[PDB]
């Protein structure tokens, strides 16, 4: 329902996907990347969804494209029709 | 009326058939009949149904890349509730993959 990113506090490309597996409630089995994410937000995750992103920019640093390339997969998913509304702070 | 949804059994009807079984509905199809991801209510909604045919847009490059095929992904194994891992992968050349711990590996089945 409700996601929160907390930027300053992602030291990597894992401590991203992890906290989005806790935030979004993924299976267990979640394959944290690019693919599972997608196939998450699409087929398994709760709507309607709210994910606030704080320092993302500080989020970006440490994990390279990363941060951007997850975060096309949920503006990518709101196109797609998913009910995911993005906060970037 | 008897579910074709094991790697083997779908594989063998995608490269005969060059469609998948009659036992896969898309997620926009499962939707329109009512399907909620987050209820895990698939099998109530749409019996015998598993989700498949959406187009798989091959995020982190783990599969073969070319221009002018697109892949194409569909549940593996699933019988009711949550979806689980597994996934078979075919592009519209044919060519078949699989991953059963969630797209972090692959592999080339056919």
């Amino acid at each position: 329902k409700k996601a929160v990113i907390n930027g300053e506090q992602i030291r990597s490309i894992s401590d991203l996907h992890q906290t989005l597996k806790k935030e979004l409630a993924l299976p267990e089995y979640y394959g944290e990347n690019l693919d599972a994410l997608w196939d998450a937000l699409t087929g398994w995750v709760e709507y309607p969804l709210v994910l606030e992103w704080r320092q993302f920019e500080q989020s970006k640093q440490l994990t390279e494209n990363g941060a951007e390339s997850v975060l096309q997969v949920f503006r990518e998913a709101k196109a797609e029709g998913a009910d995911i509304t993005i906060i970037l702070s | 009326a008897q579910v074709i949804n094991t790697f083997d059994g779908v594989a063998d009807y995608l490269q005969t058939y060059h469609k998948l079984p009659d036992n896969y509905i898309t997620k926009s199809e499962a939707q329109a009949l009512g399907w909620v991801a987050s209820k895990g209510n698939l099998a109530d909604v749409a019996p015998g149904k598993s989700i498949g045919g959406d187009i798989f847009s091959n995020r982190e490059g783990k599969l073969p890349g070319k221009s002018g095929r697109t892949w194409r992904e569909a549940d593996i194994n699933y019988t009711s509730g949550f979806r689980n891992s597994d996934r078979i992968l075919y592009s519209s050349d044919w060519l078949i993959y699989k991953t059963t711990d969630h797209y972090q590996t692959f592999t080339k089945i056919r």
